[PDB]
């Protein structure tokens, strides 16, 4: 899903005379709930009346502060995942199969930079298997996804 | 691709089909056989205060309670209701065992059908550059910065519609759009204003042709403007606002991708949002942007309600945005489904009862149910004799309302399969035999099903 | 063949008059039932005309006497045209989706939208992939009967990329949508690999024009465009069944275009039929939405069943006529069924017979016609199999006196368990001690 | 709009003597309840003493959740006021008890103070750098007042924030440097006559002056239960929104309670105690009183106020009565404020509140008469009668209202007095505890 | 700086022998309760203990909590204690046992050193390195980097992982970002710019703090303080490391689970490993669980088991019921709900009710902590209340009583105040006696029944 660009959006902004009678492609007939939606209309509009009611969640959470303030509370303890003690090779390889995986760190991370350079500098345009970087951006600007905390120069 | 069927577009008869509206006069006095409805006349003059109220925007906060035994006409006035403010004011018409979910509490259900209840009528604009690219040809600068290639000042795209064609002159950081989403000559884009980055829709219609087998969509010209400077205006439930609050549609992550992706699920929503979405609609309101239209939460068969609902209803109520809450009960004195301890009238505890408008409703007179049947016979199309009137009107008196309007569809099929083409007392004198009320139905149960045995019922 | 012989086997159609509606007795299977089944064709009638929306139709009377057997004649005859739909009601009891909606998808089950349409796709067996790497390319694909040569442009030999066809495979192209489908290997290249791989499945060539249009006409019901518009690959979820309470906003602006496309032209809605098998599991709770289902435009015309006299309503404590609330029984119309004369029972178990392929002598039919009124069709009709069965063990071609008395004399009809319970009281478990001698 | 508790501005006391005036600030009509929230009030706004429990009982329509919101209305927006009803509680996601534990979190304000620094001037030329097909970005940002002419660098999000913002040569911005919002003031230039797809010619403002970075010190309050929120979950914060919040575990409070007593000791945070309002505690089963006896116990508990409307009730969950619903070691704790019935000269001055807050003029015969019905009917009858005798007068175009528009209104509507009598009368069409007939 | 209802509560006040001194520390009076309360203490700090069981029962407003209070302020900050209800066990994720086991494991703590590894340095080249990748799908893959790390005493020049450098790309390490790569885990959180990149003129609100004294490859001790349920939840849910299984189960939302019989058998081995090394001790606690009749039978059944474990700390149930029925099987009455088995393993402490002179003590410790002073006259008319209504009411007519003082400019409290507001703030009996006499009939000025 994260490399196909939504077109049924669109159709309402683009295909919207009266005159067009409600034009959907034919083998994207029963997608309703993909045609008719008000966010796409709102990501048009000239005052931003609309979209100023879409994401008030985020307006909020970021005008309290609840960012930048200190993580007060963490976890006493941590651990690495159970893993198996058996002693052939193939567990070996399964544990690096399974447990780290590098499909799934691939698609996560995002792409090599010799990947990005034979795909900046061809003759033609290419595709990349993570087309962006997966990882979620952490709603917690001072402290992302660790436990590591230092003394403040506050304090 | 689509084959176009020719044939007659006609429309199913439900039970409330014949209800077209209230039928008052300019003065609120009720008007007996007028516009489907047939007597009944100061529920009718209570309902058109109702709306009047609804339509006024006075109503911050009732409630409306609809007495009445079954089979006498509150659905009825709640669909002449709905049929009387239109259809740009919004109606949610829930009933008591629908509140009883399994993902959340049964006390926000109905706080997510008021917001279903209330609309937001938005009035703004939409500027958008349109149509299908013909040229994509930049233009060098005046001044090339020095170190670099190419120093490109100003961007022409020529777009083409279906009514007219144009030359633009843009901003070169079009550029990162156009090979992003590979656009080329022959694409219809859509070029905003408050940014400026074109998004491909598709590949035209008129290039379906230039080669043979790499398809996709093929999208036609926009038939109709170059230069929209169109309004809009759009509405927008409440409740659509409290879930893209809650639960973001689109995001671009793997976990977002997986919620969008995974079920979805519905969850409580804590009353901070709420109060923030009410405190900020309160405030585009007073820029004088949106305009807030109240409407209708028809809560059918309000004695399904517990008493864990009414206090939750109490809280909801008292909230200074807020519906008209139409109830629908239909019970005397009945024991509150939550707490088995009071026997209150409705099923209504009595500390909810003092905020409802009680309407009553009463039986209907013996020459009443005749016209209800004329009414519902020419409702149908199903014509019929006076005599055939007169023996309907007899097992209506007799035996129900809502069974006498049962009898039109077996008489017309019967009419229709003898030979006639109107009912006659033969056919309903017939119908009558194949199907059987309720009464005869318990007067077999109890006579012939005399007690569990072989050829007997299980008690 | 994965088709046994079921109780409900016989009946190939409800057999009545189409002209008149006249039931004559021995027709399609179902015997001497006439004004049941006459008022079952009235109803089947007025369902193929569609315009009346949204009755409900109960069935009483006896255990053993064909209530859902006229529910299976009315379903055969219909076709595959209007749908119809077998729900019991403990179905409905679930711990993911509430009762309301668990009930409500009953309803959105039994409405049928229709629509034709052009399919134009493309068959074809790669033959030589043709890449210029100069963008172009040509595609050769072959039939059992033509061979042709299609260009290509830009970005299906990218799609060709992505998917990795190799010559040999089977592919697919929806013209109208341009994306390929590969659908295997042919078995004219079975004997070039030795050790195949996991997804290689074999087919045969393709045959006729390559270019094949042809006029389909789609049924679907307004509960696959429900579970389809619910999340975003949605379409596996009503074959899974991993979807929950979804939004009534939805089924609005689902209703909304239904009705759109019925204006336009584009589709024709197909009313059917819900069949609430044993309605008097449900409980009040799903007898006060039932009660407002049957109002809206989009509703099928309910016909349920029932086999309780005056019992309780489960969810409350007070008795009501066949476990129904009155509320609920002044909306319906009932249809009275009758136990079965001797005469009746006689061609029912003949019918029985015919249907197992189990020959019996006309001495062991009339004993067997007494068995069924002493005891019950479900007791006599389960006897033919067991005698036919005994007769296989002593290698004789007609069952007789003696298997159907050897059949009686083994299994116990439910008349004499009874009998045997409250004969030996002092070691079944009744309620509270044992026993055990 | 004019709901059922907008006429009411807060409690209506003196200040020095708290006495209660009879007619002051919309709570008109009642002395003795008044007088003891108004001292409940100051012990509140005291802040010091924690873990109270105040009992409004009383008969139903006599102002209990109007005593409540003049409270609600004379604290103001900074103090937090929870009103919770009492059927919230019993959720299908979480515990029983951890919804009471939020509800008391809820209301417990932290207020911290803390220094953002704000830009401000003319933007007076942008520099991005971009990568082809993902990639880091770089910045350059010009910008000018009437004194500095500074030359700043930008990372990857302002430069994300300014293409959301489409930001121009001769833009009026403001950037928060810490927070990272952009906030576009207007222009001092005209609009181009080169591109077309610029957009609205914004508000004229001139060259700001002083300095760039300017400091300010803001103030932010949050509530203890988004601290719980915000410190229970690694990524997954905004459930505080949703309410997807599961269960958070005592290691995770127990040590956000020390980090605020730390934080009020530095001068970081202030602790503002609040009010958790309960209506209809009479709904709570007996496994939510036995913890919220034992939550008022600590130095973070709220004052609770709550209400209550019943008799000699049994309590739900059990099989025994007490007064009002609850138990007898949960009212040892509690202190009762009882509330009386009205008087009619009483009943008229709040009707003629509640008719010059709808906007409705009267006559006094119709006045009469309405004080009359509203003796024999209740407030929550009255009320509704003003309302609609106002839209007849409306339909039959009318000045003011009169006695014909009462009579009309009172012979539409039933009260709930003649609704029993109509259910007691025709008690065969209508579905009791057992059959029906028709006619 | 909040006066709570129990602030006076400073300890058991107890003399050297062991014998409790009445009107001591916040106490007054209840002598056989406050030496058993004594004798509980010292049971924990002697650890002997595997599980005992100390029930403190009497009536409502005698003081169960306070000594409860008493107790967790006489043992110290450094013993685990961890006080519930009865109430807080009916969770919706997990069967109520997972609770009780989760709080039973809460009260058991662990003094640990560690010894942290931390490589902290300011990064000077970062170059990754990738290495083969065949026609796999996923494509290119960064297997090997070369991080110059430069302290101020002698630089290094390193090479990673893969999962390493993963943890440093979902930190934005750029070049100059001073980092601390922890290689416990390997975790690694950049600190901020170094102030050899230091400029004014920026915008990003960066943190600069200058280069890292010392040598590159440190290694510091510290203590750490943590309960078993703590390495319960760690190893249930991991949420440390590299892996993907660590990772993608940070950003799901966290859920109660039900730690089994054999991870709380694991951890236990694991903890006697480290007490074996001569590194931790050991510390059991209490579980204080309030309002024992609120829990059903089984949860009764349930604590067999759990107090026969070798490790299982010292139990105190309070309950303040009479001959009463048990939550879970209605049919069987028993003294303070606790069932008829279970009732033995406990060493039960009365509490007695008080005096009229024990209230006038107590009343004017209250006082003398909130910080209302008031007249003698006034004490008698409180301890009046106190001897005739409650003890809990008479305590709660101090807080209004100073207000309404401060309304008329006095200092102190007359006997004026408290005979105002003992008429504007009514207790429960006589709030009942108004309901049962005014309440006569139900209708508009009734209440509804
Ligand atoms: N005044 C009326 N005029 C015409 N038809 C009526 C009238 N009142 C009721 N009906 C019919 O009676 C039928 C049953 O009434 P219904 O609305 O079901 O009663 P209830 O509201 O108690 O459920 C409806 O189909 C409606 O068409
Ligand atoms: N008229 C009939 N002709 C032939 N077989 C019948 C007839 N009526 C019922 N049966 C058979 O009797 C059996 C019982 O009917 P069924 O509807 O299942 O009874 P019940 O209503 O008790 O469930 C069915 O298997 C059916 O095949
Ligand atoms: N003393 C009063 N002053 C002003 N309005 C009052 C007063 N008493 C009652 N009301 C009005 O009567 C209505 C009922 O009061 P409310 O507190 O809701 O009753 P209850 O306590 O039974 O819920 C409220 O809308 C309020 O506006
Ligand atoms: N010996 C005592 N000295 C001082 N105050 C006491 C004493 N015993 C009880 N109290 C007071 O009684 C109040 C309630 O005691 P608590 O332990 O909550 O009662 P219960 O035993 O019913 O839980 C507390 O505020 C406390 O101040």
């Amino acid at each position: 899903l994260a490399s196909k660009q939504n077109r049924l959006g669109h159709m309402q902004i683009v295909y919207d005379e009266p005159e067009d009678k409600k034009w959907t492609p034919v083998h994207a007939l029963f997608q309703i709930c993909e045609r008719e939606n008000p966010k796409a209309v709102a990501e048009i509009t000239t005052e931003g009346v609309l979209r100023d009611l879409m994401n008030i969640a985020r307006v909020k959470y970021r005008e309290l502060g609840l960012c930048r303030l200190e993580k007060a509370a963490r976890p006493r303890a941590s651990a690495p995942p159970i893993e198996v003690v058996c002693d052939s090779r193939s567990a070996v390889i399964e544990r690096e199969n399974i447990m780290f995986h590098p499909a799934m760190r691939k698609a996560l991370f995002g792409p090599t930079p010799s990947e990005i350079k034979e795909a900046s500098f061809g003759p033609r345009p290419v595709t990349l298997y993570p087309p962006r970087a997966l990882l979620p951006a952490p709603d917690h600007d001072k402290q992302r996804f660790t436990n590591i905390t230092v003394p403040s120069m506050a304090r | 691709i689509s084959e176009v069927r020719g044939n007659t577009r006609d429309h199913r008869t439900a039970a409330h089909t014949h209800i077209k509206g209230l039928g008052l006069n300019s003065s609120g006095i009720a008007e007996k056989q007028a516009a489907g409805f047939v007597g009944q006349c100061a529920a009718r003059e209570a309902c058109g205060v109702v709306v009047d109220l609804i339509k006024a925007h006075k109503m911050a906060g009732r409630g409306v309670l609809l007495a009445g035994g079954p089979g006498t006409g509150k659905t009825a006035l709640a669909l002449a209701i709905s049929q009387e403010l239109g259809t740009k004011i919004p109606f949610c018409p829930i009933t008591g065992s629908e509140i009883y979910s399994t993902e959340v509490k049964k006390t926000e259900v109905l706080m997510e059908n008021f917001r279903r209840a209330i609309g937001l009528r938005v009035r703004e604009t939409k500027d958008v550059y349109e149509g299908e690219v013909t040229e994509m040809t930049p233009e060098e600068a005046e001044n090339p910065l020095g170190g670099y290639g190419k120093t490109i000042s100003t961007l022409l795209i020529g777009l083409k519609s279906a009514r007219g064609q144009k030359k633009l002159r843009l901003d070169p950081s079009i550029y990162e759009a156009i090979q992003k989403e590979r656009v080329q000559v022959g694409d219809v884009i859509y070029i905003e204003t408050n940014t400026g980055a074109c998004k491909r829709v598709g590949r035209s219609d008129a290039y379906a042709t230039e080669f043979d087998l790499e398809a996709e969509e093929y999208v036609p010209i926009p038939k109709g403007e170059v230069h929209k400077k169109k309004e809009i205006v759009q509405d927008v439930t409440l409740h659509d606002l409290d879930v893209a609050n809650a639960r973001p549609q689109g995001g671009q992550d793997i976990i977002s991708m997986m919620g969008q992706l995974m079920k979805p699920k519905m969850t409580e929503i804590t009353d901070k949002l709420r109060m923030e979405i009410n405190k900020v609609v309160q405030k585009y309101i007073n820029q004088g942007v949106a305009e807030l239209i109240p409407g209708v939460l028809f809560i059918d068969e309000a004695h399904m309600l517990d008493i864990e609902c009414f206090t939750y209803l109490n809280k909801a109520l008292e909230s200074p945005i807020a519906p008209i809450v139409v109830l629908a009960s239909n019970r005397g004195i009945a024991t509150i489904r939550g707490a088995d301890d009071l026997k209150a009238a409705h099923g209504i505890p009595p500390d909810f009862l003092q905020r409802l408008l009680i309407i009553p409703t009463h039986p209907y007179e013996p020459d009443e149910i005749r016209r209800i049947v004329r009414i519902r016979a020419q409702t149908e199309g199903v014509q019929l004799t006076d005599a055939a009137v007169d023996r309907v009107a007899e097992h209506g008196v007799r035996i129900s309302l809502r069974y006498c309007l049962q009898l039109l569809a077996p008489a017309s099929i019967l009419a229709r399969v003898n030979g006639r083409t109107q009912v006659d007392v033969q056919d309903i004198a017939e119908a009558e035999e194949l199907f059987l009320d309720a009464r005869r139905s318990a007067n077999i149960l109890t006579s012939t099903g005399e007690s569990g045995g072989l050829h007997g019922f299980i008690s | 063949g994965l088709n046994l012989i079921a109780a409900h086997s016989h009946i190939r159609g409800l057999g009545v008059d189409a002209d008149t509606l006249e039931p004559r007795p021995s027709s399609q299977g179902l015997v001497g039932q006439e004004k049941a089944r006459k008022a079952a064709a009235v109803v089947l009638e007025m369902i193929k005309q569609g315009k009346i929306a949204g009755r409900a139709v109960l069935i009483a009377g006896p255990p053993s006497t064909g209530k859902t057997a006229i529910a299976m004649g009315m379903a055969q005859s219909l076709g595959q045209d209007v749908p119809f739909t077998t729900l019991a009601a403990s179905e409905i009891f679930s711990l993911e989706m509430s009762k309301t909606e668990a009930l409500t998808q009953a309803f959105r089950k039994s409405i049928g939208v229709r629509i034709k349409e052009e399919s134009e796709i493309m068959e074809g067996e790669v033959v030589e992939i043709q890449i210029d790497r100069s963008k172009q390319g040509k595609l050769t694909i072959k039939t059992t009967d033509m061979e042709a040569i299609y260009d290509m442009g830009s970005k299906m030999i990218d799609a060709m990329t992505k998917e990795r066809v190799m010559a040999g495979d089977i592919i697919s192209i929806d013209k109208s949508s341009g994306k390929i489908t590969k659908l295997g290997r042919s078995y004219a290249r079975s004997r070039d690999y030795d050790a195949m791989g996991v997804d290689t499945k074999f087919l045969q060539c393709p045959e006729g024009e390559l270019q094949k249009r042809k006029e389909v006409v789609h049924t679907v019901s307004l509960h696959e465009i429900d579970v389809i518009n619910s999340r975003t690959q949605g379409f596996l979820a009503l074959f899974s069944g991993d979807t929950g309470e979804i939004r009534s906003e939805i089924r609005d602006q689902i209703n909304t275009k239904v009705a759109e496309w019925k204006e336009e032209g584009k589709a024709e809605i197909v009313p059917g039929v819900l069949f609430i098998d044993e309605v008097h599991m449900l409980d009040i709770e799903c007898f006060s939405y039932i009660n407002r289902a049957l109002e809206s435009d989009l509703a099928p015309i309910v016909i349920m069943a029932s086999n309780r006299g005056v019992s309780r309503i489960r969810g409350t404590d007070y008795k009501s006529p066949h476990g129904l609330p009155l509320d609920f029984l002044d909306r319906v119309v009932i249809i009275n069924t009758h136990p079965y004369t001797p005469d009746e029972l006689r061609q029912i178990l003949s019918i029985r017979a015919q249907e197992e392929e189990v020959d019996l002598t006309p001495d062991a039919l009339a004993l067997l016609t007494k068995i069924g009124q002493e005891a019950g069709l479900r007791y006599a009709s389960n006897l033919i199999t067991t005698s036919q069965l005994i007769a296989a063990k002593r290698r004789a071609k007609q069952v007789g006196v003696e298997d159907v008395q050897r059949s009686f004399k083994l299994f116990y009809d439910p008349a004499r368990s009874v009998r045997f319970v409250q004969e030996s009281e002092k070691r079944l478990i009744g309620n509270d001690g044992v026993v055990d001698f």
